[PDB]
């Protein structure tokens, strides 16, 4: 199985992963609140907004992340943020998540003033992520791997970032082998989708120009991270 | 009302 | 099948990729020179060196490579030479066992002063690229797709590099629909191999730091290209 | 630029 | 840095 240094590291990442979850006050508006395009756009930008904060906290706690250059630090978080929201989306809409709570989120997302033209493929992709039957351990690592990407624009010390992603990859790869000896190209088919994640990055930029309701406004931190 | 989450949510 | 524009693209890639192969004299030492760590080392450093030259000639002929910032072109060339030799390595050790060489190529690698710790991973991976059963057009593309990667450090204008890659990707992706329609996630298990290739880049650097043979320097162009010492 | 994001990364 | 030989290969072929 995994080694003692790849198990401390595992254990740790999972903790920080599960550390924060959605605050009730948001989870209340998902169940018990107005079902207009407006308002849904409100719940979904509250949600998005919680999610970066929770991200920025998980990232901070990545082993050796705060060693890195503070300029690099921003560039990874700006770089990975949309990608982590997509990936957590994926996991969300497959999850053993119980009765109708995600059915509910799927239904709000579709009455929040986004076109079915953008909305249809992002679930269609979430479907295929799902087919690959990943564990929360797997989601947690890939999420780390995508944040600690050293190939991102404006990284000034690419070597420092890869000395951190490497373990995370080792660990994920091994656990792909442990989990799934059936077919042995499963690790590579994981990574391959991480590349696909990067494609949607610019699609996300685009659709944001069309995603306005009531003449409302995204929240400030959303304007920084998705640059709107 | 989560000290940081409000303000962050305050558009 | 692919489209008329996707075929004029494929035809010009293929040609270059075939335009030049290893000089007869170098490949002849594999078969005829004394078999020692030292000798093998020099034989392989030579193939290396010549592969870089072949690589540069293959790239300049890529459609559109020269419209790029002459700087971003350097930056592509440097930040893919080690990976393209990876692409190439695998292909060689995956064909219909030439048996007139290739096997002795391997025999010289395990006896040329590289860790056994480092070597057996590498052939492990080169087999995994065989359990894709790629063709030469697919190896050729993957190559080309690796050189034209806008994710490379010190690229100024990525969107330019990004614009030249996607057609290459779509053709490699249409070739995978045809050759393996009975796995749609397969063109996605190529894109994973490309990330895997990057991790070996770092392995290949750390190994260099150990790989010495009774003095014996590397060729100057390898030291530039592999950032040796 | 990214003063909010830098604050979240730097705050204790 | 420089990449002086790689530049020579890229320019005059
Ligand atoms: C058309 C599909 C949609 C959805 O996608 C949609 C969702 C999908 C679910 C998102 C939540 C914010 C998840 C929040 C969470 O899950 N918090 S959390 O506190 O539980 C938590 C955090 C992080 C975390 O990970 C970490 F620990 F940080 F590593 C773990 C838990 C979402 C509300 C975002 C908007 C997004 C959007 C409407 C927008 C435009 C497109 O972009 C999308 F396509 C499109
Ligand atoms: C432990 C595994 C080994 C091998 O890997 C080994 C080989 C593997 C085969 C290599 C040839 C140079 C290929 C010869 C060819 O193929 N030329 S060629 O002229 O036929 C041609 C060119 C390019 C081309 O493509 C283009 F068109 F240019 F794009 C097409 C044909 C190699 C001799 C390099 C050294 C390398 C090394 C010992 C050390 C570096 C480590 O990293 C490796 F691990 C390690």
């Amino acid at each position: 199985e995994l080694t003692p240094d790849q198990q401390t590291l595992l254990h740790f990442i999972m903790d920080s992963y599960n550390k924060q979850r959605m605050p009730q006050e948001i989870t209340n508006k998902i169940l018990k609140e107005a079902f207009s395009a407006e308002e849904n756009f409100l719940i979904l930008t509250e949600m998005a907004t919680n999610h970066v904060q929770v991200l920025v906290e998980f990232t901070k706690k990545l082993p050796g992340f705060q060693t890195l250059d503070h300029e690099d630090q921003i560039a990874l978080l700006k770089g990975s943020a949309v990608e982590a929201m997509f990936l957590r989306s994926a996991e969300i809409f497959n999850k053993k998540l119980p009765s109708g709570h995600s059915d509910l989120l799927e239904a709000r997302i579709r009455n929040s003033g986004i076109s079915d033209e953008y909305i249809t493929p992002m679930f269609s992709f979430y479907k295929s992520i799902g087919e690959l039957k990943m564990t929360q351990e797997e989601y947690a690592l890939l999420t780390a791997i995508v944040i600690l990407s050293p190939d991102r624009q404006y990284i000034k010390d690419r070597e420092a970032v890869e000395k951190l992603q490497e373990p995370l990859l080792d660990v994920l790869q091994k656990l792909c082998k442990i989990h799934q000896p059936e077919n042995p190209q499963h690790f590579a088919c994981l990574l391959g989708r991480l590349t696909e994640l990067r494609t949607f990055n610019h699609h996300h930029a685009e659709m944001l120009m069309s995603w306005r309701v009531n003449d409302h406004k995204f929240t400030p931190l959303l304007c920084e991270i998705w640059d709107v | 009302e989560n000290a940081l989450l409000r303000y962050l949510l305050d558009k």
